[PDB]
Order: C-alpha cells, then structure tokens, then sequence
C-alpha cells in the first residue's frame, strides 16, 4: 500500500558490499538493504554513485603494466 | 646441441681477451660449453656455484672429459679441499666459504690459496641474475682473470641492478629463444592459465579489512579455492598426469596438502621425510599430487609432472616465481608428441594478487611463451567432493580464517 521512489541498482554480493561502504563514508547513499544482489539507493546520487565506484576499482585493479 | 656451438663461436672469434654472458636453458646442457671453453684456453678455471649438488654435478661433466680426481681439478669446499695444479685446474667453489665475513672452520685459507698464487684464467659464474646483491661483488673484486663468462637461463630481475653486469662481468653474447628451442627439442609445451575463482561475500570483506601480510591468508583459504583446487586435482588424475603444487606460504602449503590427503615438502622439513616423498613420488603413482614450498623448487626439480598449479602467490617476487616455473619447464624434456605442460594460478577476484600475478603472466609473454584465460571450466559443478561447497563449511572456514586473524 506503500510505494517509496527510490532508485533499484542491480549488482552482483561483491559490488553490493562496496556501494554499502559508500553509504558508511559519504552516506545518504543506500536507502534499503532489499536482497543480497538489489539495493534501494537515492535517485539523486546514482550519477555520484557511478563516478565513485569506477575509483574504487581503479585503486583495487591499478596494474599500469610497466 | 647446435646452440653451444652458437654459444661457442663467439669463443673462436677473436680466441683472446672476451668477457661476456651466455643466455641457456637449464635443461639445456650449459655445463658442456664451459667443458669445451677449459679444453680451448687451458688455464686454472674456478667454478663459482652456490649448492653442493651443483658441486657434483660439474663433477660428472670433469669425468665426461678428462681427468677430475687428480692433482688437477680441485674440489673446494669448507669440509674438505682438494690440490689443484698450473693452467690446468678444475675446482668448484661455494658462495657461502669464499666470501663469507668471519665465520672459518679451516677452510678459508684454502679458499685464498687459489685466490693469491695467480691460479686463475677462467671464470665461470652459476646463476647470473644472483650477481644483483651484495656479497657477489666481493667476488669479483678478489679476482682478476683474462677471461670471464657468465651462465644463466633467466635474468628478468624489478631490483634495477641487472644492467650492472656489463662492466662487471660482460654484456650478453647470445640469448637463445626458449620457442625456437622448443621446436629443436620440445621442451614442454607451456600453456599458462589462470582459473578465475569467484570470491565469497563473507570472505572479500573481511579481505578489505585487512592489509600487510595478513591479508593473503584470506585470499588463499578462499573457499571457492578449494572448489577450484579439488576439481583440477581429480582432473589430471583422470588423464594420468602427476602435479606438482607451488605455494610461496608455508603455512597456506599445509593447509592444502592436510585437507587433500596428500604428503608436503616445507620449511624445516627433516630429509629421511623429504626424501621418502621422493621415492613415493618417482616410483609410485599413488602420489600424483605433491605440495612443494621453496624448498623443493629450489634444490631438485622434477622432470615429470605435466600439470602445475600455482595457488599461494607473494607479491614482487613474480619475476622469482618466474625463474622457479622455468626450471621445472626446461627439465620437462623428452620431446613428445603432445607434451602440453599445463599451468594453472587460482587466482580469487578482486584481490590483491590477482593483480600482482598478471605481472608475472608479463614475463611470460617476454620468454615468448603463449598466455590463456580459463574463467571456469564446465565440470566443476558435478564434483560432489568439493571441500566448502556448502555455505555451512564456508562459514566454519569463515571462523577458522578469523581466528587465523587473530592470531597473526
């Protein structure tokens, strides 16, 4: 009887737990935990969302492969 | 071999004054160039090796040519030492005896009795990408020769001190193509492949969690690891192939070897154990399956087993895990038909190592030797012995690794 606007992020567990480490930094970020691959984050940084999970991958992977 | 001859047609050239390094593989006969170089110059040769097997296998080539328990071709070593004689000695020396710093047990004077009566004219040195470091250049410094050269099969070194061996022993002469030397005699055919393993949830955040060298013992005990490691054992055995396990951990090597039922070559390890592994290895086949540290690496390598699975990988030392898997690869020879010598590197995703380990795919690429990517293979969801399958064992593996935590 409730239907809360959000913003549904699909993702595999291991993007989920970094989107959630996004939420315990910067926060206001994910709304609802919904299952262990969806996530209930703020339509109004889902742009922010996708700039600062790009970074953290580029720190994990870095590899400048000289 | 056509390529010692390579090797040795630089020696005939010019015939006086030259100083360089030969680039051969280690199951290539490197110690048959420098028989045939003493039988050119005729002089006091010193041979400088690091083990007391590499001791007697130069030994073997002296009986191969001529003469070696005369008063001629020395022996020198701190139990014992042997005679040498003018322009015609053999003798084989130890790193850890001639340079040294304080510690003599009667020995050290015998090791300067060649060094100070002008009983030199060759130097041959094994392993030349050791030469980077520190007490190497004590070596060198105590000698002055009129020829030098330098043995090695691999120099691929990130110390930045490689390039320091042009004026110190000599630039490279000739480097060998492993793939062009494995059409002359196939030796193993490489096929380097890394198993992408998933990561489990409750494992890569407490990978996060922690950094240093504590980190890595979450990433190996990975339980879909040992979905990925029990699937490839069961594997070889069905097409008959004996594997040799690397690990740079000692721990994370009983680990694997204690849950698999298998018997493990590790730090410490008494030799009448060691040894009895080796009979168990060589003669029966109920042991196709070893776990190796570095140890076993390092001192005898195998010319059997065409299936390698590396699971435990230390950072920096890539291009050392490099010469490591070299070696077994170079004595990997019998010229087959097939002869596939399979590589494998469970590597878990979005981890630290996987991303060090691509480095050490690089200098693969550099030996010319040809790199695949296995995501998974369609065969490892029909195992039902699979270790941590189940989400009850992974997280009873979840509380071993967070006591191992607490631990380290």
């Amino acid at each position: 009887a409730r239907a809360r606007k959000g913003a549904l992020v699909q993702c595999d567990p291991s993007i989920k737990a970094l989107i959630l480490q996004i939420d315990a930094k910067m926060s206001d970020i994910v709304l609802e935990e919904l299952d262990d691959t969806h996530l209930l984050v703020n339509p109004s940084k889902v742009e922010f969302v996708k700039h600062e999970l790009n970074r953290l991958l580029s720190k994990n992977i870095y590899n400048p492969m000289d | 071999r056509p390529y010692q001859e390579k090797s040795l047609s630089k020696m005939f050239g010019n015939g006086r004054a030259r100083s360089g390094i030969i680039v051969l593989p280690c199951g290539a006969g490197k110690t048959l160039v420098g028989i045939t170089a003493a039988c050119t110059i005729k002089k006091s040769v010193i041979v400088l090796c690091t083990s007391s097997v590499s001791v007697m296998q130069w030994r073997q080539q002296f009986l191969x040519x001529x003469x070696x328990x005369x008063x001629x071709x020395x022996x020198x070593x701190x139990x014992x030492x042997x005679x040498x004689x003018x322009x015609x000695x053999l003798v084989v020396s130890t790193y850890s005896m001639v340079a040294n710093x304080x510690x003599x047990x009667x020995x050290x004077x015998x090791x300067x009795x060649x060094x100070x009566x002008x009983x030199w004219g060759f130097i041959i040195l094994d392993e030349v990408h050791v030469v980077p470091a520190a007490m190497f250049r004590r070596v060198v410094s105590t000698i002055a020769a009129h020829a030098k050269l330098g043995l090695t099969a691999t120099l691929v070194r990130e110390d930045d001190k490689i390039g320091d061996l042009n004026f110190l022993i000599g630039p490279k002469l000739y480097e060998a193509n492993w793939m062009e030397l494995s059409q002359k005699g196939h030796i193993a055919n490489v096929q380097c492949a890394e198993v992408w393993c998933p990561m489990t949830a409750e494992f890569y955040q407490e990978y996060l969690r922690e950094t240093a060298r504590k980190r890595m013992l979450l990433y190996i005990m990975n339980p879909t690891k040992f979905q990925a490691c029990q699937f490839l054992i069961q594997y070889h055995e069905r097409r008959g192939d004996k594997i040799i396990v690397f690990s740079d951990n000692v721990y994370a090597l009983q680990e694997y070897a204690l849950k698999m039922g298998k018997p493990f070559i590790y730090g410490s390890t008494p030799q009448q154990e060691r040894m009895n592994i080796l009979q168990n290895f060589q003669y029966n086949d109920q042991i196709n399956t070893i776990f190796l540290s570095k140890v076993g690496d390092t001192s005898i390598d195998l010319p059997e087993a065409t299936c390698l699975i590396q699971i435990s990988s230390h950072y920096g030392s890539r291009r050392q895990e490099a010469q490591r898997l070299g070696r077994i690869l170079r004595a990997k020879r019998r010229n087959d038909e097939g002869f596939n010598a399979f590589f494998y590197s469970l590597v878990s995703k979005d981890t630290q190592e996987m991303y060090y380990s691509t480095k050490r795919q690089a200098f693969l690429v550099d030996q010319g030797y040809a790199f695949k990517v296995i995501t998974h293979l369609h065969g490892m969801e029909n195992i039902p012995n699979l270790a941590y399958a189940s989400p009850r064992e992974r997280r009873e593996l979840l509380q071993e690794v967070l006591l191992k935590n607490e631990e380290a």
